[PDB]
């Protein structure tokens, strides 16, 4: 019953016979295979790739975040928040580590400080160099300073997110925006920004499926060690740009998805699957599910 | 237990028999009965029940 | 004051020869002294003698004034306005009368004529009187006529069966019986038109307690204040919290309705119109660095400056003058057009003065009615309004509407007087109204004397309103103030039908089937297996627990000086808000007024649970609930608590502290027998067998083992600070366990209501069964009335063979035995009892 | 015991995607589940070849294996909603047996004894807990199940056979053969190739 | 810094106003009495004890309500138009010299918030004193001022109306003498102590699409409901 | 927030030329210095931060409802300590009556 997994009283025949979309799906489920036949025989490939692709957004990241009015200067020693001055510390550390990540010349009056959560940075196996990475490559109109990733308890990782001139110049025209707006804007598309995974689930496993295959000697057999990966959230074209998933055998779990991208008659058959697992295996002939 | 006749007491707007047995009246093939009967394909059922022994009638049309 | 009373050690305390069948003399005495439908006796005559005089005396107070519309005459053309004012002086009821032949002298009338005949079983109401008419001329003198009203009857007034005003009251058990009545029955019920009914207990959330819910609002938080007593008007105000950022608070009573209003608007009109003062309120300083207060004052900042449009003009305004006229002309439903009164200072003063005594009569009157109390609502009104912002915050979590902590549960006295109130006002005080409206119309107010204000008094409440006043209570009682018609299928189901506490009647899918599970809070109040099995009823009925009660409200004056003249609570004028977050003081409510604060919230609550064990200084029916998560004291004595009785549990931590200290202080010391100086860990009750003889020996009862510091009755909200030992034998099991102190020992059986004890080793049964014989039991044929043949009763069956079962149980020493003791065999005979038949013996 | 030791020391690390309470919950419900062995002292306390109760699960007329281990052996573990009782009282406590933050299996619905030896009263809420949910879910298969009935047959009843074995509305193709095969249930045979 | 309350300030502010100085003394105590008694100063209430006495915040609140009003006129300028209270007097002014008052106008919000907060926690009594002297001093201040010649006239005005709308906001708190019931608009007029008219629906307890346990849809006799037992 | 010294009102924050200014209903304008650099902030886990619990951590020794276990105090030698688990990642602390706390905060 609980969230993102919900198929308690009838809520799953709803989202079928109501034909509610894909946002409206509480238990969407999908079943990825390895496009590697030889990968799939392995349970530790298998794992790893399952724990590739897992949305870990900014956010969940983040423990708390400050949005401060701030320029920065190497040299002119502009004002900063009292709470935070400690922080001009480790940024002379960052502009003598860094000798081709210069501030820019057109930096704006608005700063975003971040304090990371270094328990969800242990536990998922996300380094501060691979945030970095990403933050950078998805808003060019920032310039991002980082403090020294410590493995000493005590002392947090700090992100500080400085916002380009050119960040209210992608559209000001619409001058029904102050600048206050356009910069807490800003900061809820730097921490939506996905990272180590793709958008639309949330888990991902790793199960144990059965299937056919003819042998060289024209005998069809029951193949039972292979590994495929059953995720939680349903995104047919996330997994479909995946070099590691076989996007020819993308099982999804939502009607209104498999409509979207495959068309009418493989949703045809994806309501009679659907219908069929709610109805277990005490079930009607299957010419009543057509 | 109830069994009441070939006729009785009748509702004064749709012509059908009474409710229940408290006012001698007649027992209700409800919804559900005409979905069963009309899956096992008993029409002529139907238009003794429904028909026959309910409410039925002769309207003239144009 | 401190405790004094000391009880002896808790090791001479011989309990090792103990039963459980000898604890089922504790379930007799606290049923004995319960009684089973004791509080429904209790709650209509309190209602009588105490709630109906009061409601009439204190809150139908009449003054109204009434435009003079007559023709042209020398004081008539000069004369404008007449005001009519009245109050009730002296209210009584009698028992039941009926008027024999015609013309007679008002002889009794017996519940079994009531039923045969199918008359109402009410007694007659007697008011008196004094009525005051103010007649307002051109020139600005006025003429005043006051007049004392003889006592006169109204109308008639339903009355239980066997209450102090039954005729089944004055009666011997042997007359009870030979005049048609049930000598074995309680009563409980109504008689009406023939029938019998039942007012059900009805579930309601516990009121003076702050509500919060999410749900366009982002969060809402409700707080229903009553200023004290079941029979007092209650209003309510609801805190949104609004998408947009602001905050309203909106007011629903008998004077607002739905007129939502941003929240520094009230702090405004009290006088303490600075910002900075009223944010102190909800943060409690502003200077305080906490991480907490920059979400809750970012919140706060942001509502002040968003524009609300029915209140935009005194939005900035910082005049409260203009703020009360402005809320005055917006709220007052006689004012058509403004600024036609502007002109006249006088109108505006009115205004005004009405506005200042309605607030401080409707905002949080449990806090005070006067107007000394202003600045004493606006603290509060900041706390609640900070609660609300913790749970936005997610630091707590929104209430649980399914927790008995928060809940309470109401009698027929009660609901008769939520269901009075409404009819009093309509077919008494507007008939009386009309009636004085239209003698000023036919007549000059100077011409009136005193005889024609008496006669238009009474004239206007003519039969018309006493059929108005009885029937619509009739209706109230049968319409259904949750009630129910008392279907006897046997003494049980009789009985069932009076323990029985009914909900509020929402579709919400996860709110409609979370209210009908069991709840972690039912055990020992509410009975865990009895529910309906089939239908849309399942779960939507709740069954008392065989040793829970309902109690009535105590006397909160003796407790609430006591507590402001202990030096160790400050005064609510004696602390600052900044003296509370920086000492950290803890708040102590009583009935949920907060009183004043207190540095050590544990050793408060320690030491006044200690006093109540005495019962000399604090009721033992007194709640004292210890919030350890954000370091309150409550106290409890309102009406509607659930509270069974528990054994209390002792130890000797104090004395095994010590031993571990000076063991410790040996070893520190180099001696090698260190751990000779340690004690062993020695938990027990002080029910020896002894007195379970002694209970049933009657000699022993429950108020004298609550008089002797044995057993304390403990409500649900004050069941969360007890660890209980579900048996005797946990307890006994764990008497040298250190890691599991509990603080009581309960009776097992204790969990189950009346109809539930009835199956037989019901723990080996599944528990989903004992849910079924709940409901097959109460529909058992069998002597369902001791007075059958003197009722003519539809659909009713009596069988005449009865027989207690070879393995009976407790609950057959309060209810007879429906059913015989039939002889089966288990086999397979023919095919004939296939699919749950049976077959059964001709002979 | 021996998981809840683990926790104490912070010995518990759980894998990419779970929480530590979600990896604990699960590390509980697996260690508390009956072992095969289950019926090895059931079945020695029994003889098959006059044993009502037993023949009349053996056989399928009535019954199954864990209701017998109910009777017999224990109840298990209370899972509502495939996990164990949650705590509604006030914090971390489920019932008010038993303390807050407790660690013992008990206070979260196992019940140790089985119906033939008796439950003790908090076992016996813990089953009414479980218990109310059948009486719940069985209400709820009458009304909604008739709610998703009803809608079914007014969108589907307008499907006829005609005299082509297709299935129409009215004009309409629906199915161009009923059930792409033309045949009727009711005249299958299960047959192997 | 010692402070003492002056009683010579209040004389002299009330004698300019042509009103009684227990008019002045009772600023926030003036509900529920006649206002001829208090322009006599009769049945006045004794000094606070507690520091949530109403009496405090209402005499703050009025202090406020001039530094408020003073400050409207002090930056006239900032403002896009100015309030209705302090524009009919300024109108026949130039720009140049709207822009200015804001440095000829001294300010007299010293210290007044920092010392009042302080004195309500620590003596209620003193509060209340300090606070309506302080409205007094500031009177003066704007009254007692000569130069430049251009701002007298324009200052007095100002200081007398708002003292006077302070006095009177106070005063129509009191209680009101004899009118015509009937200008409202309605015929009926109640009062705060009336229950004639109170709503019916609130002698409850305040407050309050498809039904899962509702059979709507399905259709089955009310009498034959035991085929639905579970069994 | 920014209060104004003359009616102690919730001033107005704008931005002008690189520099925060508070403009109040009644005209009085200011400028903040260092403290009023902050435009917004959220805090994320705030049901399982430790100022969440300190009050219940404090009173968790004297509530006779927490989970005891049989392990010595290091500070007085008492033989039982009281067990708490707070968090979504189970934290465990042990607590005493005289004031010892695991995790030696
Ligand atoms: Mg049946
Ligand atoms: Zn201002
Ligand atoms: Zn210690």
């Amino acid at each position: 019953v609980a969230g993102g997994t919900n198929k308690s009283g009838i809520v799953r025949p709803q989202e079928i016979f109501s034909a509610k979309p894909v946002e409206a799906e509480q238990s969407s489920e999908m079943l990825l295979r390895l496009k590697n036949p030889e990968v799939e025989t392995n349970k530790t490939y298998a794992q790893e790739i399952a724990n590739s692709i897992e949305l870990i957004t900014f956010e969940r990241l983040i423990l708390q975040w400050h949005l401060l009015y701030e320029t920065y200067s190497s040299t002119k020693k502009n004002v900063m928040y009292p709470d935070f001055a400690s922080d001009v510390e480790w940024m002379t550390d960052f502009l003598e580590n860094h000798p081709l990540l210069q501030p820019p010349e057109d930096i704006a009056n608005w700063c975003i400080r971040l304090e990371l959560n270094k328990t969800t940075m242990i536990l998922k196996s996300i380094s501060l160099e691979s945030i970095i990475n990403s933050l950078r490559a998805k808003h060019p109109n920032t310039y991002i300073m980082h403090s020294v990733e410590n493995t000493a308890s005590g002392i947090p990782i700090i992100i500080r997110i400085y916002l380009r001139e050119s960040a209210f110049r992608r559209s000001t025209n619409t001058r029904m925006a102050t600048d206050e707006k356009i910069a807490v804007n800003v900061v809820d598309k730097l921490l939506n920004s996905t990272i180590r995974g793709i958008p639309g689930i949330k888990n991902a496993n790793v199960v144990k499926l059965m299937r056919h295959r003819v042998d060289a000697q024209g005998k069809l057999v029951r193949l039972d060690n292979i590994y495929a990966i059953k995720t939680n959230g349903t995104n047919i074209f996330g997994a479909m740009l995946d070099d590691n998933i076989d996007p020819y055998t993308i099982v999804s779990s939502s009607i209104g998805d498999t409509m979207e991208l495959y068309g009418i008659e493989a949703a045809r058959q994806k309501i009679i699957s659907e219908i069929r697992t709610v109805m277990g295996d005490k079930g009607p002939n299957h010419r009543h599910l057509l | 237990r109830y069994a009441v006749a070939s006729y009785g007491p009748t509702d004064a707007l749709t012509g059908q028999p009474l409710d229940g047995k408290r006012s001698h009246g007649g027992l209700r093939l409800g919804e559900m009965e005409h979905w069963v009967l009309t899956a096992q394909g008993a029409m002529q059922t139907i238009i003794e029940k429904s028909h026959d022994d309910s409410d039925g009638c002769i309207s003239y049309i144009c | 004051l401190r405790p004094q009373i000391t009880y002896g050690p808790i090791e001479t305390v011989d309990n090792e020869e103990l039963t459980e069948a000898d604890m089922l003399s504790f379930i007799s005495a606290a049923v004995n002294s319960t009684g089973l439908i004791g509080y429904n006796i209790k709650s209509f005559d309190d209602l009588m003698d105490n709630g109906i005089p009061q409601i009439v005396k204190q809150m139908f107070n009449v003054d109204i004034t009434y435009k003079d519309q007559r023709d042209h005459t020398e004081i008539d053309k000069l004369r404008e306005s007449v005001q009519i004012q009245f109050n009730f002086t002296d209210v009584n009821i009698e028992r039941p009368q009926h008027r024999n032949y015609s013309q007679g002298n008002k002889i009794n009338l017996l519940p079994n004529k009531a039923r045969l005949c199918g008359l109402s079983y009410s007694g007659p109401v007697n008011l008196a009187a004094e009525v005051i008419l103010t007649a307002h001329y051109s020139n600005g003198r006025q003429e005043v006529k006051r007049a004392s009203i003889p006592p006169f009857q109204v109308s008639t007034f339903p009355i239980m069966r066997g209450s102090n005003r039954c005729h089944t009251h004055h009666l011997s058990k042997t007359a009870k019986k030979e005049i048609g009545e049930d000598p074995n029955e309680p009563g409980g019920y109504f008689i009406a038109r023939g029938g019998e009914w039942v007012v059900d207990l009805l579930e309601n959330i516990r009121f003076n307690t702050l509500h919060i819910h999410y749900h366009n609002e982002i969060i809402r938080g409700e707080f229903i204040s009553q200023p004290g007593g079941a029979f007092e008007n209650s209003s309510q105000i609801i805190i949104r919290y609004m998408t947009t950022g602001a905050i309203t608070i909106e007011i629903n009573s008998t004077k607002f309705s739905k007129l939502r209003i941003p929240w520094y608007l009230i702090f405004r009109m009290f006088g303490m119109t600075g910002d900075d003062s009223i944010i102190e309120q909800v943060v409690f300083d502003l200077e305080s660095n906490s991480l907490v207060n920059t979400f809750m004052i970012e919140i706060l900042e942001k509502s002040i400056h968003v524009l609300d449009p029915i209140f935009q003009p005194v939005q900035h305004e910082l005049n409260r003058e203009k703020i009360i006229q402005f809320l005055s002309e917006k709220v007052s439903k006689f004012v058509s057009n403004p600024s036609a009164y502007k002109s006249d200072e006088n109108a505006v003063q009115y205004l005004n003065e009405r506005q200042l005594t309605i607030l401080d009569k409707i905002l949080l009157p449990h806090m005070g009615q006067t107007a000394d109390t202003r600045v004493r609502k606006l603290r509060f009104l900041g706390l609640l309004i900070h609660k609300i912002l913790l749970v936005i915050m997610n630091v707590f979590p929104p209430t649980d509407r399914d927790s008995y902590r928060t809940k309470r549960v109401h009698g027929s006295g009660v609901s008769l007087a939520k269901a009075f109130k409404a009819i009093f006002n309509t077919s008494v005080i507007a008939p009386i109204i009309n009636g004085f409206k239209e003698l000023l119309k036919q007549t000059a107010f100077e011409e009136l004397t005193q005889r024609n204000i008496i006669e238009a008094f009474s004239a206007a409440l003519s039969k018309n309103t006493a059929s108005d006043l009885n029937r619509s209570m009739e209706q109230s009682i049968i319409s259904g103030v949750s009630t129910q018609s008392l279907e006897r299928k046997n003494l049980l189901n009789t009985i069932s039908a009076l323990r029985t506490v009914n909900t509020h009647n929402s579709k919400q899918t996860e709110r409609a089937d979370m209210m009908r599970r069991v709840h972690a809070s039912y055990p020992g109040y509410i009975c865990v297996a009895q529910s309906a099995d089939t239908g849309e009823k399942v779960g939507m009925s709740k069954q008392l627990a065989i040793t829970a009660n309902v109690c009535t409200a105590g006397e909160v004056l003796s407790l609430k000086q006591r507590l402001l003249s202990d030096p160790a609570i400050q005064q609510l004028a004696d602390v600052s808000n900044k003296d509370i977050v920086r000492k950290g003081l803890a708040r102590v409510f009583i009935n949920g007024e907060w009183i004043g604060c207190c540095t050590n919230a544990f050793e408060l609550a320690q030491r006044y649970r200690m006093l109540r064990r005495e019962g000399k200084v604090v009721h033992p029916h007194t709640t004292i609930y210890w919030d350890s998560m954000v370091d309150e004291v409550e106290f409890w004595l309102d009406v509607g608590r659930l509270t069974r009785p528990l054994l209390i549990v002792d130890n000797n931590i104090e004395k095994y502290n010590q031993a571990c200290y000076k063991a410790a202080e040996a070893r520190k010391k180099g001696d090698k027998d260190w751990e000779k100086h340690k004690i062993p860990f020695i938990q027990n009750t002080r029910f020896t067998p002894q007195m379970a003889k002694d209970i049933l020996a009657g000699t022993l009862t429950l108020e004298d083992l609550v008089a002797q510091g044995i057993c304390e009755f403990i409500t649900p909200e004050e069941a969360e600070n007890c660890l209980v030992a579900f048996s005797i034998i946990e307890l006994r099991k764990h008497k040298h366990d250190v890691t599991r102190r509990f603080t009581h020992v309960d009776v097992p059986q204790a969990i189950l209501g009346l109809a539930a004890l009835v199956s037989p080793y019901a723990n080996c049964t599944q528990p989903a069964r004992v849910t079924y014989e709940t409901n097959q039991g109460r529909q058992t044929g069998g002597w369902y009335c001791f007075s059958w043949p003197y009722r003519v009763d539809m659909n009713r069956f009596f069988q005449f063979y009865n027989e207690m079962p070879l393995v009976k149980t407790i609950a057959h020493n309060y209810v007879i035995p429906n059913g015989l003791n039939t002889i089966v065999a288990y086999m397979i005979y023919g095919g004939y009892n296939q699919e749950d038949s049976v077959i059964v013996s001709q002979s | 015991e021996e998981i809840n030791n683990r926790l104490l020391h912070g010995d518990i690390m759980p894998p990419i995607g779970l929480t530590t309470h979600d990896f604990y919950e699960k590390l509980q419900l697996n260690a508390l589940k009956f072992p095969d062995r289950i019926l090895k002292p059931i079945m020695n306390s029994i003889n098959p070849e006059t044993n009502g109760l037993f023949q009349m699960v053996a056989t399928g007329a009535k019954g199954s294996n864990p209701n017998m281990i109910h009777i017999m052996a224990g109840i298990g573990q209370i899972e509502i909603n495939t996990q164990r009782i949650q705590p509604q009282f006030s914090f971390g406590r489920t019932l008010v047996y038993y303390p807050r933050f407790a660690l013992e299996a008990q206070a979260y619905g196992f019940i140790c004894n089985s119906y033939i030896a008796g439950l003790t009263s908090p076992e016996f809420i813990f089953g009414e807990m479980n218990g109310r949910f059948d009486l719940i879910n069985k209400a709820l298969s009458t009304s909604s199940t008739g709610y998703a009935n009803r809608k079914a047959i007014f969108g589907l009843q307008s499907c006829i056979v005609d005299y082509y074995r297709r299935v129409s509305i009215d004009t309409r193709l629906v199915q161009q053969l009923y059930g792409e095969d033309g045949l009727d249930a009711r005249q299958l045979e299960t047959v192997r190739f | 810094e010692p402070w003492t309350f002056d009683y010579g300030k209040i004389i002299k502010t009330a004698k300019i106003l042509d009103i009684s100085p227990a008019v002045i003394e009772a600023i926030g105590a003036m509900e529920g009495r006649s206002y001829a008694d208090i322009r006599e100063g009769q049945g006045a209430p004794p000094p606070p004890t507690s520091m949530d006495d109403p009496r405090l915040m209402a005499v703050d609140s009025a202090v406020r309500i001039f530094l408020y009003n003073y400050n409207c006129l002090r930056h006239v300028s900032t403002f896009n138009k100015p309030p209705i209270h302090v524009e009919r007097l300024v109108k026949h002014l130039s720009y140049e010299e709207k822009e200015d008052l804001e440095k000829v106008l001294p300010n007299v919000v010293n210290e007044y918030h920092t010392t009042f907060k302080h004195l309500r926690v620590t003596d209620p009594a003193s509060a209340l004193l300090y606070s309506i002297e302080f409205l007094c001093i500031s009177f003066l201040t704007l009254y007692e001022i000569k130069e430049p010649s251009w701002v007298v006239n324009i200052v007095r005005e100002f200081a007398l109306t708002e003292l006077n709308t302070i006095i009177q906001s106070e005063k129509l708190l009191s209680k009101p003498g004899a009118f015509n019931f009937m200008i409202f608009g309605e015929d009926f007029v109640c009062s705060g102590e009336d229950s004639s008219m109170d709503d019916i629906s609130a002698y409850s307890s305040p407050g309050l699409l498809d039904d899962p346990f509702s059979i709507e849809d399905v259709d089955i006799s009310l009498d034959v409901l035991d085929n639905l037992a579970p069994q | 927030m920014k209060i104004c010294k003359a009616c102690s009102s919730c001033m107005v924050r704008t931005y002008v030329d690189g520099n925060i200014i508070f403009r109040c209903s009644c005209g009085e304008s200011v400028q903040g210095d260092s403290q009023n650099l902050l435009v917004s902030s959220k805090v994320y886990h705030t049901g399982e931060m430790e100022d969440k619990y300190k009050i219940f951590i404090k009173n968790a020794p004297f509530d006779p409802t927490n989970c005891q276990i049989k392990k010595d105090c290091p500070n007085c030698h008492l033989d039982y300590l009281t067990q708490i688990c707070i968090g979504s990642q189970k934290i465990i602390i042990l607590v005493c009556r005289c004031g010892y706390m695991s995790n030696r905060g």
